[PDB]
């Protein structure tokens, strides 16, 4: 049955049924959005039962109703049948009960033994399958599995001991049986199982207490050592060496020739001197053709895996995967095979290649060839990042934090700086220990605001933004005027009070309310505690208000059914026992409730400056959208890379289910109108209006507008005309349970200019422009609301509105929201005596010129609605009536703060102007900022008196160096940038190169036409990373989650890695760099001697940054390099090294020395030395067969002696693997499993051979253990 | 193209890793490789368990804090629903996704919940003080007053 859209379900005396987009009832089988259902002949939906449809017999689903296989007894007999009703044949079907059948080829049950997919199986005479439970079949007893019903073995008790029985259902005699958990047995002659230590066929094994057969056992059983194998229990003694590689001498009659030219940086490829899995390198002489050695020239470079390696793995393996591509005999090479044989191997491979450098000429078919395999290997790809997901990790997968080392990594050294997370509410790091840390890490690479040179450098670009027109344009008409402040919580909030001080400095923001509403900035500031700090510095920037936007997503904005209702709106809290006849404010709270309270709000009691929104373009977009393109199977993951193709077609399902006539949403907003009326008739905010919600998120800027766009542009010109003077705000409602009468509808109500109260009835300075001000707003949330005929509902719009007439600005119904420009097109009614408009169930209301209008209060249900909405304003308004207040020039305050909230700065409106989303340009004249310059006068009428446009800096695009790539990055919406100065600057060459949004020119033209039309520009201020920098240098790098900790299990520790770090030194951040910094110490001197709080320093401009690189971050999302991508030699633990002729380390073997390799006895004990010839000291060194082994200061394995403890306590140059391990006597690391000690205390040892203490562990078989603190059993 | 199981019986299916889909059936497997069995994992925002043999996504309910919850086969939450576990047990979480207990109406039509919140099927009680039978296929309350015999003399 082919599918339909667009008709609700509803429920009738328990039913459900389904009404179409037609509006007709539906009957007989339906797919209805891709989910299989029938409805019989009274429309009602069927769950849980069979139908019987054309020639098919179909069970529907008793929760969902949806088609699904069952079993049915049909006549006497059972049957199969699968989703679409057809007799199934030879397959299993699970019934309802979740039991199973089978039923063969004719379509009957199988009864009895049966073999299927030579499984063994039992059903019993009904044909039921017997799962988890014995059964005697054939005069034998067997065992079937839980879920599979597969027969196996398996062990009871009879009488008061255990048996064993097997696959077979024979009870087994002399031999070791399983049971389901996965212990092991053995069982004697006379069937009973055997505990203790035991010898069988020559061979001994450890069984415990319980019967348990133990592997990867070590303990003193003969009182003498025994090792009982991870593989059957059989006892070893551990006196034999496991070791397969004796000392053997690795040079002959080709390392001379293959030996380096020299040891510096023209015979190797580097990168600050290390050397990586990929270096290439000059070598002697080269085996041209595979037939004579020639002495090199400079270009002659080639691969060093073609002749060394880090370790006998990845040699056998390189020469696994060389063989494999034409190279040579193909090889199945393991660590365990000798080293001669890897060694000359290598060098048959080695000629091969120089055959086909001179067969191709070229070198670029290896060079991929050694790209592809290195990252083959786990040390030089992700595997050793450990890549994770969890918090801001989801965004790239996780991240390194570098660190100061001068020994190593000096060039990379912060000077004792990267302060991490100091956000506002850890500005001094008193909250480093817990998560009030601050999530230093989030994108990219994060660039270190707690270097006193780096904050300069922030101020220069902050200067540069503030005057981007006069600097780049000479035209002091194109200057931005304020700024948003990107990722406040993810750098030091130092920042904030270097921008403060700046505005204050410049434009003397302190001084009055002209002054500071010039300038207009905002501050993106997640974290619930912002709002208190922000206000403690002098509110120099607005703090969001999410309090509010949180409440809309909860009440109005998210989800189709279940709600908050609209009574959280007034958090009546706020006062002390929500009296809201007494109204006496609660001094003392636990950190609750809505920033400002709007129950009563007559100005009297002093509030937090503050912008509030109900979306933004990283707010209820970016997720909806994707959903969106996962659930269309457009992309898979919300970190999946998507072109701009797939964007489109994603979008047209988005917008399919905005404009959905049904009124459901499943990616989209509900009651957005109802949000925005609320939002713009609020007293004490600065709202905030999305693009998105005016005008649709993809293709081109402005290119067409939302179903949303009329109601929201009414709302936005009354509010230039109605909204001033005092709020109230209420709900038919007195907290989550509605009684009887109770619809819990919220009026919001505004007074007019002057008028502070209800009960207030005119001006303290006798103005009369109250008169025709003010506005009334009902919403409601639930779009199946009907009335009582009894209920009335009223807006009291104040004493100072007695008998005046009122008419409807926006009111609600069943298809839509109807919008009335003027008086005379809209119903009227008028308040009473006492300045109410009442509402009943039923209402006749009448144009003011004759005719007459019905309106019923009744939620309705539509794309632009869930719920009511009516807004009502007074008649009589003048065309050019503005309720807006001017800002003030004189000092109204002494208090130091910048923003103060009052009626002049909530006369603001920002508009924030663009969407992630938004296509690129097809042409040069539909690009943003040419269209913003032509649309200027628009937003004029509108009321924005300040622009937010996007960030206007050059994307960074598909450029990746390594890593998860972010959408920021490939949609060019302007938060992911190589160049911070470059705003669409022209190509060197003279050719345009604009960004996302146009030149250069077009922005300063944008700006001056927003001047031009009286509105201010907002800069977006993104201070905390840069991306895509071309240069790679050596920094020192920890595995680190968000905050900058230490991720608990990493080994990734301290590590040498290549990041990409470095700027071009050649690009805008390097002319423009710093310049303007010496111009401001000079003129106002006090910026830079002002010290910050985190630091204790002012900021510092005695050094200027052209350039970018390591010094100045705190460190990268993870590149996908690997850990040991920079060469180490596993003896010594140091790094190879070029850079400085006094101080160089390579291999022995590039040096034309004899490098030996392996494990050598002497009478003291055993040494080993690395494929690169250096002996092993104070390091875990893994043998060619897997072992672990650990040398000690001297040089010599650690290993147990007899009568001794074998537990050894270590403490290495490598840090993170400190602990206690286990050794045996031939020197072989016990691990994930248990050891006894020479006292009979038993302890357990990790993956990795560690210790654990103080926890449960738990087994395969289901078997529980209890490590005590000092490391001992319980159990 | 194909499911190979150790001799422990580890199973990887050739080798995949992280969340996919083979044969229409939710799976998920770690880092390593090895097929998730038996237990909850979790993958980007919503916690999935997946079944002991198959390893196939499907609800399941676990003890988070004191309380009983309950998850989706997608790895969502279930609120305002019946939700089963992998026992068999079918459950209802009402819009705090807290488990209900004893007789309640949702959607007009009335269930019995144990006091373990189990809900029960063919079952037999005076609960309204009055009998009433819960369906053998969806548990709903029905007064066991109309003849189910179809053929008159
Ligand atoms: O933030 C403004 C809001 O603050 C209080 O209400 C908070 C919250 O209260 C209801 O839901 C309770 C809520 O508590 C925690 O946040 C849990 O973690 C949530 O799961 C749980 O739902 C209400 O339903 C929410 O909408 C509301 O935000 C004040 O009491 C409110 O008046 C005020 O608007
Ligand atoms: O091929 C797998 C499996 O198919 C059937 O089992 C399916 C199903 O049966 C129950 O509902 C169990 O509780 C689940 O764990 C199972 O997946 C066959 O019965 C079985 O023999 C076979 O192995
Ligand atoms: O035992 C064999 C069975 O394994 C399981 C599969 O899901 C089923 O289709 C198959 O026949
Ligand atoms: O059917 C073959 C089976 O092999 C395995 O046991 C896999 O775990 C399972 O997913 C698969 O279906
Ligand atoms: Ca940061």
């Amino acid at each position: 049955s082919d599918p339909i859209t667009g008709g609700h379900y509803e429920n009738h005396n328990g039913y459900f049924v389904y009404i179409d987009a037609s509006g007709k009832q539906v009957t007989g089988l339906q797919n209805i959005d891709g989910n299989l259902q029938y409805f019989d002949d009274n429309g009602y939906q069927v769950k849980g039962s069979f139908r019987d449809v054309n020639g098919k017999h179909i069970y529907f689903d008793s929760v969902t109703g949806k088609a699904s296989s069952n079993v049915d007894i049909v006549n006497g007999k059972a049957q199969g049948y699968d989703a679409q009703g057809n007799q199934l044949k030879k397959s299993y079907v699970a019934d309802s009960s979740g039991q199973t059948y089978y039923f063969d080829g004719n379509g009957q049950p199988l009864i009895g033994l049966q073999t299927i997919d030579g499984n063994l199986q039992y059903f019993n005479q009904q044909g039921v399958q017997i799962k988890g439970g014995f059964q005697d079949v054939n005069n034998k007893r067997i065992y079937f599995a839980p879920n599979t019903g597969n027969a196996v073995a398996n062990t009871e008790i009879i009488n008061g001991k255990l048996q064993g029985r097997d696959a077979n259902g024979n009870q087994v005699k002399n031999a070791f049986s399983k049971d389901v958990a996965g212990n092991t047995f053995y069982f004697d002659a006379n069937g009973v199982m055997l505990t203790g230590l035991q010898t069988i066929s020559g061979k001994t094994y450890y069984l415990d207490e319980q019967g348990h057969l133990r592997k990867n056992y070590a303990g003193t059983f003969n009182n003498q050592f025994m090792y009982f194998d991870a593989d059957t229990g059989a006892g070893k003694t551990a006196i034999e060496y496991q070791f397969d590689q004796g000392l053997v001498s690795q040079s002959n009659e080709n390392t001379p020739h293959n030996a380096a030219k020299s040891y510096d940086k023209s015979s190797f490829e580097n990168v600050d001197g290390y050397l990586t899995a990929d270096t290439w390198y000059r070598p002697t002489d080269i085996l041209k053709n595979g037939d004579t050695w020639t002495a090199s020239t400079e270009t002659d470079m080639r691969p060093l895996l073609m002749t060394w390696w880090p370790d006998k793995q990845t040699q056998a393996n390189y020469l696994n995967f060389m063989s494999s591509k034409g190279l040579g005999i193909t090889t199945t090479y393991t660590a365990a095979t000798s080293q001669k044989t890897l060694n000359d191997a290598a060098f048959v491979i080695q000629t091969a290649i120089e055959q086909q450098i001179s067969l191709k000429k070229s070198t670029e078919w290896l060079r991929d060839a050694i790209d592809s395999f290195v990252k083959t290997q786990a040390n030089w790809n992700k595997q050793t990042e450990d890549e994770a997901f969890d918090g801001l990790q989801w965004l790239q997968g996780g991240f390194l934090a570098y660190q100061d080392d001068s020994h190593r990594t000096p060039n990379t050294d912060s000077g004792n700086n990267r302060k991490l997370g100091r956000q506002p509410i850890n500005i001094d790091g008193s909250k480093d220990t817990t998560d009030g840390k601050g999530s230093e890490f989030l994108l990219a690479n994060d660039i270190d605001n707690s270097n006193p040179i780096v904050q300069a450098e922030q101020l220069n670009w902050l200067h540069y933004l503030m005057n981007f027109g006069s600097i780049t344009g000479n035209n002091d008409n194109a200057n931005f005027d304020g700024i948003r402040v990107d990722a406040v919580d993810n750098v030091d909030a130092d920042l904030l009070k270097i921008a403060g001080d700046y505005f204050k400095a410049l434009y003397g923001t302190d001084k009055s309310d002209a002054n500071a509403n010039k300038h207009l900035s905002i501050l993106e500031d997640w974290n619930g505690k912002d709002p208190q700090y922000v206000n403690q510095q002098g509110n120099a920037q607005l703090t969001m208000d999410y309090t509010v936007t949180s409440q809309f997503g909860n009440s109005l904005t998210h989800g189709a059914n279940n709600r908050s209702n609209m009574w959280y709106f007034l958090d009546t809290g706020y006062y002390l026992n929500g009296d809201l006849n007494k109204k006496i404010v609660d001094k003392n709270r636990p950190n609750s409730g809505t920033l400002v309270n709007r129950i009563a709000n007559s100005g009297d009691t002093k509030v937090i400056p503050n912008y509030s929104f109900v979306r933004a373009h990283d707010y209820d977009a970016q997720d909806p959208i994707r959903k969106a393109m996962i659930d269309h199977g457009i992309i898979k993951n919300m970190q999946d890379t998507f072109t701009f193709d797939q964007l489109a077609q994603g979008m047209e399902f988005y917008y399919k289910d905005q404009e959905n006539p049904s009124g459901f949403k499943k990616y989209n907003d509900y009651n957005l109108p109802s949000a925005y009326a609320m939002l713009l008739t609020n007293k004490d905010t600065v709202p905030r209006v999305y693009y998105g919600d005016m005008y649709l998120e993809g293709g081109q800027y402005m290119e067409k507008g939302t179903i949303y766009n009329p109601v929201i542009s009414a709302l936005l010109k009354a509010r230039i005309k109605y909204v001033s003077g005092g709020q109230t705000m209420a709900t038919d409602s007195s907290g989550k349970d509605l009684k009887d009468g109770e619809t819990d509808l919220l009026t919001s109500v505004r007074f007019g200019k002057g008028i502070m109260t209800s009960d207030q009835t005119t001006t303290q300075d006798n103005s009369q422009d109250y008169k025709n001000q003010g506005i009334g707003v009902i919403v409601g949330n639930n779009p199946d609301l009907k009335l009582n005929n009894d209920k009335t509902i009223t807006l009291h719009m104040g004493k100072a509105h007695k008998n005046q007439l009122y008419r409807a600005l926006v009111l609600s119904n069943d298809s839509g929201i109807d919008v009335y420009d003027s008086d005379d097109k809209a119903p009227t009614l008028r308040t009473n005596d006492n300045g109410d408009l009442i509402f009943h169930k039923t209402n006749t209301f009448v144009k003011q010129d004759g005719t007459i209008i019905n309106y019923e209060m009744k939620g309705s249900l539509n794309a632009l609605i869930s719920g009511y909405l009516g807004v009502w304003v007074p008649v009589g308004a003048s065309d050019s009536q503005d309720a807006r207040t001017v800002a003030t020039e004189s000092s109204s305050s002494n208090d130091g703060s910048v923003f103060h909230s009052n009626a002049a700065l909530d006369s603001n409106v920002i508009y924030e102007g663009f969407s992630n989303f938004q296509a690129m340009p097809t042409s040069p004249e539909q690009s943003t900022n040419v269209v913003i310059a032509t649309k200027a006068n628009l937003f004029k009428e509108l009321g924005i008196t300040s622009f937010e446009l996007a960030p206007q800096y050059r994307s960074s695009g598909d450029t990746n160096y390594g890593g998860m790539s972010f959408l920021d990055s490939f949609l060019n919406n302007g938060y992911a940038f190589t160049d911070r100065y470059d705003l669409g600057f022209n190509k060197a060459d003279g050719n345009p190169n604009p960004t996302k949004y146009g030149t250069d020119q077009d922005l300063r033209n944008a700006i001056e036409a927003l001047h031009k039309n009286g509105m201010q520009a907002i800069a977006d201020w993104v201070p905390d990373q840069i991306y895509a920098l071309p240069g790679k240098e050596v920094v020192t790098a920890t595995r680190v989650d968000e905050r900058g900790n230490q991720l608990k299990d990493t080994d990734f520790v301290n590590l040498l890695y290549v990041a990409n770090t470095k700027s071009s030194g050649v690009d805008y951040q390097a002319k423009y760099g710093g310049e303007f910094l010496d111009k401001l110490r000079e003129e106002y001197p006090s910026l830079f001697k002002q010290n910050q709080v985190s630091t204790g320093q002012p900021i510092d401009a005695s050094t200027k940054i052209k350039q970018w690189s390591a010094k100045y971050m705190n460190g990268t999302n993870i590149l996908h390099r690997g850990a040991y991508y920079v060469l180490k030699d596993w003896a010594t633990n140091q790094y190879f090294n070029i850079a400085k002729t006094n101080e160089v380390f390579l291999p022995l073997q590039l040096q034309n020395k004899d490098a030996q390799t392996g494990f050598i006895s002497d009478a003291s004990g055993v040494k080993y030395y690395s494929i690169s010839g250096y002996q092993a000291k104070d390091t875990f060194i893994e043998d060619g067969n897997g072992n672990w082994y650990y040398f000690d200061k001297d040089g010599y394995m650690v290993r147990s002696q007899q009568g001794e403890n074998p537990i050894r306590t270590v403490e290495t140059s490598v840090n993170t693997r400190n602990g206690n391990y286990y050794f045996m006597p031939n020197g072989v690391e016990l691990r994930k499993g248990f050891g006894t000690d020479n006292s009979g205390n038993v302890y357990y040892f990790d993956d990795q051979g560690k210790m654990v203490r103080d926890k449960y562990i738990n087994d395969d078989a289901n078997n529980f253990y209890h490590l005590n603190v000092d490391g001992t059993m319980s159990r | 193209k194909s499911y190979v199981a150790d001799s422990s019986g580890q199973t990887y299916y050739f080798p995949l890793i992280g969340l996919q889909t083979i044969d229409g059936n939710l799976q998920y497997f770690n880092q390593q490789g090895v097929q998730i069995k038996g237990g909850f994992q979790d993958v980007n925002n919503k916690r999935i368990y997946f079944a002991p043999n198959t390893g196939n996504a499907v609800a399941n309910t676990e003890i988070i804090n004191g309380k009983l919850q309950g998850r989706d086969a997608n790895g969502n939450q279930v609120k305002n629903a019946f939700s089963k576990d992998v026992a068999g047990n079918t459950f209802y979480f009402d819009a705090n996704g807290v488990m209900l207990t004893g007789l309640q109406t949702i959607s007009g039509k009335t269930y019995y919940l144990d006091e373990q919140g189990h809900l029960r099927k063919n079952y037999a009680g005076t609960f309204n003080n009055q009998f009433m039978y819960f369906d053998a296929d969806t548990g709903a309350g029905k007064t066991a007053i109309e003849y189910q015999f179809d053929q008159g003399l």
